[PDB]
């Protein structure tokens, strides 16, 4: 199966009821999916899902023709918590319908928003974020062995992070898993040792951030 | 305005290669296609072995996640090997995470 997805990153903002996210099967033959969403939290320093309402996907099950493009809503149930940011996981499988096979699932994240705050991706959002001293990303870092980089956001806005630089100018440094630091959570991943005394020889490093408009430099303290 | 990132991944054929002691390959075809001015990170998990790579030395391992980005195409390789298929046909799920 062959599927364009937009956006690739939905939102649902505090005054938004609803999203929709397109599916396209731009393959030759004929597709049938599962589409679900899940409740992402980074407890336990690792990435859970689990059974969710808060955000109901429809239709739950499509076929979709080739060259067909389907609508996905993604509906909000009621009102979010108040200032806060809640994380997901939209979840597409493709149902099956000496050789080895291949059997996709597409999962990408979705974001949505009580009163307060927003995704800081239109005008709108973005006013709301001015106002409000925690509406992003507020990061620290700590090395630990058994090494392992743990990292906990303090604001109210998860980080997509790619890479991490000691300087401002600086070049990004080695790590031979890790992306996504939800607000109020801390991630642990592993690094190299040569990744860790690296870390260790200074107390302010910065990752780079995709999660807002552009790509940014965003500073994390040392806890 | 703001432009909003769209990818197709397809991409747009599977793998093929008793009781002959010998080492069969193969290989497939997956990509990933955004649409921004800016590079998207993205991640590839796989639930007799399968590699990124050609010549084989580095391992999808089983729900480990791998790393790969892309710039305004992406190939989603996949090398195949063979000295836990059934008869003999496998079944792999791959995740692509965004």
């Amino acid at each position: 199966a062959t599927f364009l997805i937009w956006p690739i990153y939905p939102k649902i903002e505090a005054n938004e009821k609803a999203t929709a996210v397109w599916l396209q099967n731009t393959g030759k033959t004929d597709a049938m999916v599962q589409i679900r969403v899940f409740k992402w939290n980074q407890d336990g320093l690792k990435d859970n899902y689990s059974e969710q309402s808060e955000i109901i996907p429809s239709p739950p099950v499509a076929k979709i023709k080739a060259g067909e493009k389907h609508m996905l809503r993604l509906t909000k149930s009621v009102n979010l918590p108040d200032g806060k940011e809640q994380s997901y996981r939209l979840i597409v499988d493709e149902l099956p319908i000496s050789k080895v096979s291949f059997q996709m699932r597409y999962s990408i994240p979705l974001f949505a928003y009580g009163k307060g705050i927003g995704s800081g991706l239109t005008e709108e959002s973005q006013k709301l974020n001015a106002k409000n001293a925690l509406a992003k990303p507020v990061l620290q870092w700590s090395v630990r062995n058994n090494s392992e980089l743990y990292l906990k956001n303090n604001g109210q806005k998860f980080a997509r992070l790619s890479a991490l630089k000691t300087s401002k100018t600086g070049n990004d440094i080695s790590l031979g898993a890790f992306g996504y630091v939800l607000s109020n959570s801390t991630v642990k991943f592993a690094i190299d040792q040569s990744t860790a005394h690296e870390l260790a020889k200074t107390s302010k490093i910065y990752g780079v951030d995709s999660s807002g408009i552009k790509q940014e430099l965003i500073e994390i303290t040392k806890m | 305005h703001h432009h909003s990132t769209g990818c197709t991944v397809g991409g747009s054929g599977t793998l093929n290669f008793l009781t002959e002691v010998a080492s069969a390959a193969t290989g497939g075809n997956i990509s990933v296609t955004c649409d921004g001015t800016d590079p998207v990170d993205f991640t590839v998990a796989i639930d007799y072995n399968v590699y990124r790579d050609a010549a084989r030395t580095n391992l999808y391992v089983v729900n480990q996640p791998q790393q790969f980005t892309t710039v305004s195409a992406t190939a989603v390789p996949i090398f195949g090997a063979i000295p836990t298929p059934k008869a003999y046909k496998d079944t792999l799920l791959v995740t692509v995470n965004f």
